[PDB]
RNA sequence: GACAACUCUCUCUAAGGAACUCGGCAAAAUAGCCCCGUAACUUCGGGAGAAGGGGUGCCCCCUCGGGGGUCGAAGU
RNA sequence: UUCACAUCGACGGGAAGGUUUGGCACCUCGAUGUCGGCUCUUCGCCACCUGGGGCUGUAGUAUGUUCCAAGGGUUGGGCUG
RNA sequence: CAUUGAGAGGACCUUUCCCUAGUACGAGAGGACCGGGAAGGACGCACCUCUGGUGUACCAGUUAUCGUGCCCACGGUAAACGCUGGGUAGCCAAGUGCGGAGCGGAUAACUGCUGAAAGCAUCUAAGUAGUAAGCCCACCCCAAGAUGAGUGCUCUCCUA
RNA sequence: AGAGAAGGUCACGGCGAGACGAGCCGUUUAUCAUUACGAUAGGUGUCAAGUGGAAGUGCAGUGAUGUAUGCAGCUGAGGCAUCCUAACAGACCCACAGACUUGAAC
């Protein structure tokens, strides 16, 4: 999964309204952002077998760091922080460790992005919430309700399949959003308001990079 | 699921809960401490500080706020009286919980409850 | 449903040792508490 | 220099004061008889006039709302109008009406006469 | 809102009473009748000795809804009863005159019903 | 104690209103009192509480039911 | 219309399948049990629609027939055990 | 701590309408291929700003009745709300967003170019060209128990 | 054998994480003086929000009731402050410079 151009990290404060000057209200999520997205590592094709780079989010004080991971921020030279990523490119010639990232020179208005975050847990889920079954009759006779169903043919096969869906645990994954857009940006308090609805609660951590499309971006295979 | 239900349900149904940390209250405020189980403590913290902070300001209002709450007006009165002496500076915070060793019956871990 | 077979006298044996493995960790909690109690020091903690 | 939640809060507090300084907002509660005047997108030479009681009033941060009641033409129509909204060029109070409520939605289940503005 | 078996209060001239909906056209296999959809009722109900006799199939279009339609000003409406009007295959309303109100959500693909409306929302 | 799936005992549900189903099964609806009104049919006893409609709280005043007020979204 | 082979194809023949109605009685009799719906799958291809084609008695639109193709789809009701 | 991705899965669906153009085609009536654009369907992934549902956290009315000495005012009960009218946070859809991209690779049928065996011909024997909702990569989650247990950065191994 | 490496588990305060384990966040709560990083939960103060005009005392009324004091009173699962309470006391696991061979280098 080579990724188009460098993404940063945020954090999600939650959802509000926001007008244009005809009258077309928007919701949009606010995307709020931490002292951050500084550069970390580096990685060449001779080196590590590929190009990336790795940028941390999150300041931190030192004390809840542990020792391995200050020692590799200090190689860098970098403040303490708390989420590494790795973005993966093409071509890493333009970043140098302890290097910093602003996201009002990477993002202008009117582009397309993708927000990768983690989604709200539901816990362990019924067959009816995590994939849509139909529910069985409520009433006439019927003892079956919210129930699963049959679960495999008879005699032959004689065992149920692999990966037949099952009642099992819901949510709290790494979840794309392909293709939002930006509607404005704020320098004042250095915000970032996107359309529509990204994964997970206000306090999430979100990636947002610009968006691959599958012709346009990225190698043709 | 829950997310963000914040109450303490101390496994029994909204009555019954009501009319516990009720009666657990007029207990705490006419003997000053007392011991029970780690959740039903936990639980009481907030209507404990209800009723002091109640307290605090004295008005006809409040007190029959309070009388209403509490089972009996003799606490009640001794509540008024003392607590602007006693409490007049401690902005919150007016209970303490001091854990102790689980009961024999059940193994419920157990806990005391001051009113500090 | 039953049990179509008798259950092998080593596996139960493994079930029943697995049931015993808690033993362990109530007797690792058991321990650090008594340290606790044992330095009079703790005032979250109380005994009679 | 601004922590995050007030960042939240602090966006709509920004979007209301500008919002109100192009175009002031009267006072408006439940059980108000209202008069509004939307500009459409398309005819220009009029602007549409809405009359109606308030049967309700959220409020919530720039995209606070009214609910607006009337019989037209024998038919029952509520709308609901975005108060701080662009296309949206007067706004006054025409009378009063005494209520208890905080949102009548007893108005559909009583008589047309209730509703019968204008 | 409207769905099979929903009934209807017909909005013109045309000499139907009511309507019960018994499908919804061009919308491929969605469930719902919205405002501005095409759906086949036939007549319950009607006026007497009208070209309209009860037990037809018709095609109409649905002006009202008890649901709520929301516009991009963030503006919505909801009337108080469902309602269609009878037409043609053409866009052309059988019935010649409309009563109550109707919305600017009509006027692409019908002309003729946004004009002989009293009222437009 | 905790507050998963799921089963059971219950409350509520936007638009629709039997499309469910073997079958309106189960639910929901109706309900007391006073007043007006009450069909085919009949063994003239019935049908019949047919159906369908109105009134109902709390205050004062009059006659021993009537008028006036006043709350509530709603008065057995 | 002419023209067997666009499309049909009489009289006959050569096959495959194992979904119909059957023959057999190898099978299980103790509590290895038939047809419809619900829920839930899954696979075949003899392709109904969607993707590409050849021929036409294909002007065009729409067909007809056939080839490759099983990735996806295949409604809601009145009626019946 | 951060990752490579062998392998495994999810999803790559479809309809009307509008330009092209009333252009080819036809005597007319009728009416295109190809390639662009919008709106829909179903399905999938998220979400709560709006519209709501619930919301036995709460707020308000209100009947019967027993408590708090009595009026006032509150408390209990009318299962697991007495009955109603509202509702934040949550969860939720009927609400809101987004998705289905590939002048990438190799093929099936088929259309082909050079061209022999048969000095002619022939899409095939040499060699090669187009081309399918199919096949494979790309997209989206998982993934080194991938025992073939990967690579990368950093940290730590005291005292006698 | 003493000690307790890096780290982990436990304990303790929790959650938009959770059937349980698991996950994640905290555990003296800074300093600042120019950024951010040292408030986890409860309480308290304030704010968004909800409900819809408290109780008491006045006035009007024969009275039920209305009206003023007053966007009141209650609530506030959400934000922001503030260490007032509880994050006390602590415990356990854990430390042969990494067997053997062969080349290359020095
Ligand atoms: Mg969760
Ligand atoms: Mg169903
Ligand atoms: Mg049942
Ligand atoms: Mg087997
Ligand atoms: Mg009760
Ligand atoms: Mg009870
Ligand atoms: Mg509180
Ligand atoms: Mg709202
Ligand atoms: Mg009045
Ligand atoms: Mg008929
Ligand atoms: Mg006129
Ligand atoms: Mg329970
Ligand atoms: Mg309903
Ligand atoms: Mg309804
Ligand atoms: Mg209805
Ligand atoms: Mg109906
Ligand atoms: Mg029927
Ligand atoms: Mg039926
Ligand atoms: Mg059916
Ligand atoms: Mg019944
Ligand atoms: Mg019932
Ligand atoms: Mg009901
Ligand atoms: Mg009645
Ligand atoms: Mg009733
Ligand atoms: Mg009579
Ligand atoms: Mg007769
Ligand atoms: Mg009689
Ligand atoms: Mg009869
Ligand atoms: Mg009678
Ligand atoms: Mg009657
Ligand atoms: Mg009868
Ligand atoms: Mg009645
Ligand atoms: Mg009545
Ligand atoms: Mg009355
Ligand atoms: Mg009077
Ligand atoms: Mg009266
Ligand atoms: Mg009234
Ligand atoms: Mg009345
Ligand atoms: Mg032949
Ligand atoms: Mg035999
Ligand atoms: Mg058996
Ligand atoms: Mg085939
Ligand atoms: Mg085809
Ligand atoms: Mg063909
Ligand atoms: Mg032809
Ligand atoms: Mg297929
Ligand atoms: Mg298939
Ligand atoms: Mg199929
Ligand atoms: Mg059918
Ligand atoms: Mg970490
Ligand atoms: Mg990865
Ligand atoms: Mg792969
Ligand atoms: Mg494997
Ligand atoms: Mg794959
Ligand atoms: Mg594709
Ligand atoms: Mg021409
Ligand atoms: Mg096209
Ligand atoms: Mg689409
Ligand atoms: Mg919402
Ligand atoms: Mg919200
Ligand atoms: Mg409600
Ligand atoms: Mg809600
Ligand atoms: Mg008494
Ligand atoms: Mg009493
Ligand atoms: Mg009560
Ligand atoms: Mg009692
Ligand atoms: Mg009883
Ligand atoms: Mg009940
Ligand atoms: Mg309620
Ligand atoms: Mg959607
Ligand atoms: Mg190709
Ligand atoms: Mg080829
Ligand atoms: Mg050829
Ligand atoms: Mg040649
Ligand atoms: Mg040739
Ligand atoms: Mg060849
Ligand atoms: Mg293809
Ligand atoms: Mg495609
Ligand atoms: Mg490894
Ligand atoms: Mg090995
Ligand atoms: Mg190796
Ligand atoms: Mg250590
Ligand atoms: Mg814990
Ligand atoms: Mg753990
Ligand atoms: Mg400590
Ligand atoms: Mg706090
Ligand atoms: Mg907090
Ligand atoms: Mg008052
Ligand atoms: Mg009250
Ligand atoms: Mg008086
Ligand atoms: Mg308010
Ligand atoms: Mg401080
Ligand atoms: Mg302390
Ligand atoms: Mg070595
Ligand atoms: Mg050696």
């Amino acid at each position: 999964s080579v990724d188009a151009g460098i993404g940063v990290m945020g954090t999600k404060l939650g959802m509000m309204s926001f007008f244009e000057e005809d009258g077309t209200v928007v919701p949009v999520t606010v995307i709020g952002f931490k002292e951050g997205n500084i550069v970390t590592q580096v990685k060449t094709e001779s080196t590590d077998g590929y190009n990336a780079v790795q940028v941390g989010y999150e300041r931190l004080r030192d004390r809840k760091l542990t020792m391995p991971e200050r020692g590799h921020l200090n190689k860098a030279g970098v403040i303490p922080m708390r989420h590494l990523q790795e973005f993966r490119l093409v071509s890493v010639d333009d970043f140098t460790p302890s290097q910093k990232l602003l996201f009002e020179e990477l993002f202008k208005e009117g582009d397309m992005v993708d927000i990768s975050g983690t989604t709200i847990g539901k816990g362990f889920q019924g067959g009816i919430k995590r994939h849509n079954f139909k529910r069985g009759l409520m009433t006439h006779g019927s003892k079956s309700h919210r129930a699963l169903g049959s679960i495999g043919a008879g005699t032959t096969p004689g065992h149920v399949y692999k990966g037949k869906k099952m009642p099992g645990r819901m949510g709290g994954t790494k979840t794309k959003i392909r293709k939002l857009k930006i509607m404005k940006i704020d320098t004042d308090l250095r915000v970032v308001m996107i359309k529509g609805a990204v994964p997970g609660k206000p306090g999430n951590l979100l990636r947002l990079a610009p968006a691959k499309i599958v012709g346009k971006n990225i190698p043709k295979n | 699921m829950k997310h963000g239900r914040k109450i303490h349900r101390l496994s029994r149904p909204a009555d019954q809960r009501r009319a516990l940390l009720r009666g657990l209250t007029t207990q705490l405020l006419k003997h000053g401490r007392i011991k029970t189980t780690r959740a039903k403590a936990s639980a009481m913290r907030k209507y404990v500080d209800k009723m002091i902070t109640l307290a605090k300001e004295g008005s006809l209002h409040k007190r029959r706020q309070a009388l209403g709450f509490i089972y009996e007006k003799q606490i009640v009165h001794a509540l008024f009286a003392e607590v602007p002496e006693r409490y007049g500076d401690r902005n919150g915070g007016y209970t303490r919980i001091i854990r102790t060793l689980p009961r024999r019956g059940d193994n419920a871990p157990m806990a005391y409850i001051e009113l500090v | 449903a039953v049990p179509k077979k008798r259950t092998s006298i080593y596996k139960k044996r493994i079930r029943k040792n697995i049931w015993k493995k808690k033993g362990y960790w109530a007797a690792l909690k058991a321990f650090s508490l008594a340290k606790s109690l044992s330095t009079g020091n703790s005032k979250s903690f109380f005994v009679r | 220099r601004v922590k995050l939640g007030d960042i939240m809060g602090i966006l709509n507090k920004k979007a209301v004061h500008a919002a109100e300084e192009l175009r002031p907002v009267p006072g408006i509660r439940t059980g108000d008889i209202v008069q509004i005047r939307l500009e459409v997108p398309e005819n220009k030479r009029r602007l549409s006039v809405y009359k109606g009681i308030v049967i309700s009033r959220q409020n919530a941060g720039i995209h606070t709302t009214i609910r607006i009641r009337r019989i037209i033409a024998g038919v029952g129509v509520e709308i609901v109008f975005p108060l701080y909204s662009p296309n949206i060029k007067e706004i006054k109070v025409v009378s009063h009406r005494k209520v208890r409520k905080a949102r009548l939605y007893y108005l559909r289940d009583k008589l047309p006469r209730l509703s019968t503005f204008k | 809102m409207i769905q099979p078996q929903t009934h209807l209060n017909v909005a013109d001239n045309s000499g139907a009473r009511e309507l019960m909906c018994i499908r919804i056209i061009g919308a491929s296999n969605r469930r719902y009748a919205r405002i501005g959809d095409v759906i086949v009722a036939v007549i319950k109900e009607a006026i007497p000795n009208t070209p309209l006799e009860r037990s037809e199939v018709i095609r109409a279009v649905v002006v009202r809804t008890c649901k709520e339609l929301k516009r991009d000003n963030g503006m919505i409406i909801r009337y108080d009863d469902n309602a269609a009007v009878i037409i043609d295959q053409e866009g052309n309303p059988k019935g010649t005159r409309i009563f109550g109100a109707i919305a600017r959500e009509l006027r692409q693909k019908f002309a003729k019903i946004v004009s002989l409306a009293p009222e437009v929302l």
